[PDB]
């Protein structure tokens, strides 16, 4: 549980917490995801699912445990502000109970079928993950 | 090993291959599978493996062997709860968080196990199996029954031999049902069930990596029928060895907890390898341990877990809504559903719980009697892209008019939906109170009352937004949004 997701020659990770060496490597953003793709030298090990669960299962980094949760369908949601980002329209958030606290970001919640998203957003006893199964580009070249 | 069977099965699986047939007709299908599935059950003797003593005779062995491999078995005792059956009853005072249960894995049952198990060769060559986990894991588990050395055989001992799942329903006690959504879901679970066992005796007869397995000898429905259920009823997920993905399991000694309202409270420590529950709640001295099985409605409930739950905030009620494709508006609203990842047509839910609507509902409702000036707004200009971020807040109505054609439609369909039930509410409420009927007719009368009330729940919350919207009408606001 490296907090980030290693595939093909790409890096998947929360924005608000990745390094420059990601910036200097960069080749997509969106700050409306708070999700940054970096190119990477090596071969990730890791699947992206292209399935439609609402339910899998997400690493609680407070805890150093994996809790399974059920989420709703991505949906734009209100984001509060926070010290790391203003509150702005954030796109592609599933919005799901269950413990979030700060650094908790970078957290993978995975289902049968492979990756879905990242936890981005947590507070209030909700947490948010940030979609990734739409970037189709996101493959093996 | 008759032939009979054989043919029996072949019928089944050729009968219900058919795709469904439609409204009023599903009914004559499913007596007819029905018809089927009894006369097989009663050509067969049911339960290959029968254990001599009852079900609580066995506990004592769950303690002694989970005590030897690291399970807590303290802190807890077995008690016959009459209102959910057995149950886990706490010996000591248990706070909130504390950790009273961890299952090593070794005592798991997993699908990868099952690869483990002398099922892999089947696995190995069988798809359906590789797709669905608990398919597979119930197979595991069958295996695992007939084999008296078996290293989980004391959990398949306590396992309870009859369950209150749907496939446990009488003709009767699903005619209570009818009318209702939950029926269709019935129908595909029945029939889901049919197929699976239709197709999966005659491979295990045929198929020549089946003749090691302890099932080739005895493969009836209540066998498969008793551990489709039980998996269903009692399945937890959990990460694979190597961490790599997620896979159902089922849990000795945690999933025969009973459930209440609360938050989860089960996850799997990797690094430990092992299971471990906090407590939901204060369990006092003599109180039952709960659990908080999922955030499911209560239609779900009943299909899979096998029972009711009263007071439960989280229910919905399916609601098939589309865009007929006779509207003007149908080519420049396909715009907005493409980019608002709304489907052309889907299946929405509404909330017992306040707000009854969700935003995916809000948001193919302002797309379903919105104006056409209105319709280009959220596409061109700066706002274009905040119209689209709040075209789910509530808060934010794009228009007005918009709102109170939305919620008159709301009413609309709320109404015939009310209408489309056979019977009554106060009917239903005055069956509950003066009748004596059996468990399963009971959940199924009060799922039927659960969705009439959630229905006029939703009514009600429509008309007064429409009221309030009718008002503003009458009133001056200059924010529009
Ligand atoms: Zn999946």
């Amino acid at each position: 549980q490296s907090g980030a997701i290693y595939v093909g020659n790409f890096r998947v990770v929360n924005r608000h917490l990745a390094t420059h060496n990601d910036w200097a490597n960069l080749v997509w953003e969106d700050s409306s995801r708070d999700l940054l793709v970096s190119s990477t030298t090596a071969q990730g090990c890791d699947t992206i699912a292209r399935c439609n669960c609402q339910t899998g299962v997400y690493y609680c980094n407070s805890r150093r445990k994996h809790y399974p949760v059920s989420f709703s369908k991505p949906s734009l949601i209100y984001v509060e502000a926070s010290e790391y980002y203003p509150a702005r329209y954030q796109s592609h958030l599933m919005l799901a109970q269950g413990h979030s606290e700060p650094g908790d970001a970078g957290g993978i919640l995975r289902c049968q079928h492979g990756v879905v998203g990242i936890v981005s957003t947590g507070g209030n006893g909700l947490v948010g993950f940030a979609d990734v199964r739409d970037l189709l580009w996101l493959d093996e070249e | 090993s008759p032939k009979e069977i054989l043919n029996l099965t072949s019928e089944l699986l050729q009968k219900c291959s058919s795709p469904a047939p439609g409204p009023g007709k599903e009914w004559e299908e499913y007596v007819q599978i029905r018809t089927l599935v009894e006369k097989i059950r009663k050509k067969q003797k049911g339960l290959s493996v029968t254990f001599d003593g009852k079900r609580e005779d066995y506990f004592p062995d769950l303690m002694k062997w989970a005590s030897e491999n690291g399970a807590s078995v303290e802190g807890f005792e077995m008690v016959n709860f009459k209102e959910e059956g057995f149950g886990l009853r706490a010996t000591r005072d248990i706070k909130a968080e504390e950790l009273f249960l961890w299952v090593p894995r070794k005592l798991l049952m997993t699908v990868e196990s099952a690869k483990n198990s002398v099922l892999g060769p089947l696995y190995s060559q069988d798809r359906i199996l590789q797709a669905m986990g608990n398919i597979a894991l119930a197979f595991h588990l069958l295996c695992e029954r007939a084999s008296p050395n078996s290293f989980w055989q004391p959990y398949i001992q306590t396992l309870p031999s009859e369950y209150d799942t749907p496939l446990y329903f009488e003709e009767d006690e699903v005619r209570y049902l009818q009318s209702t959504q939950a029926i269709h879901d019935v129908f595909s679970q029945y029939k889901n069930t049919a197929r699976q066992y239709a197709y999966f005796y005659k491979v295990i007869q045929t198929h020549p990596h089946a003749n090691k397995l302890p099932l080739k000898d005895s493969f009836t429905y209540e066998d498969y029928r008793w551990a489709v259920s039980s998996v269903m009823t009692r399945q937890n997920q959990i990460p694979t060895e190597d961490g790599s993905r997620v896979t159902l399991a089922l849990i000795p000694l945690w999933d025969m907890c009973n459930h209440t309202n609360g938050l989860i409270t089960t996850g799997y420590n990797l690094e430990d390898d092992r299971c471990e529950c906090v407590a939901l709640q204060d369990f006092r001295a003599g109180e039952q341990i709960y659990i908080f099985y999922g955030t499911r409605s209560n239609a779900e409930f009943v299909i899979h877990s096998g029972f009711f739950f009263d007071n439960n905030s989280h229910d919905r009620v399916k609601i098939k809504l589309g865009v007929s494709k006779s509207d003007r508006l149908y080519a420049m609203k396909a715009e907005v559903l493409a980019r608002a990842g709304i489907p052309t047509s889907s299946v929405f839910a509404l909330h017992f719980t306040e707000p009854p609507i969700s935003a995916q509902l809000l948001a193919f409702l302002r797309v379903f009697c919105m104006t056409e000036e209105e319709l280009k707004e959220h596409l061109l200009g700066d706002s274009a892209i905040d119209r689209i971020f709040t075209l789910g807040n509530s808060e934010f109505p794009v228009s007005w008019d918009n709102e109170v054609k939305l919620w008159t439609f709301l009413e609309d369909r709320a109404s015939l939906l009310l209408k489309t039930y056979k019977t009554t509410i106060e009917e239903d409420k005055s069956v509950l109170k003066n009748h004596d009927l059996s468990v399963r007719a009971k959940m199924a009368i009060k799922l039927r009352l659960g969705e009439k009330e959630i229905l006029e729940k939703a009514v009600k919350s429509a008309a007064v937004n429409r009221e309030y919207y009718r008002q503003q009408m009458e009133e001056k606001a200059p924010l529009p949004k």
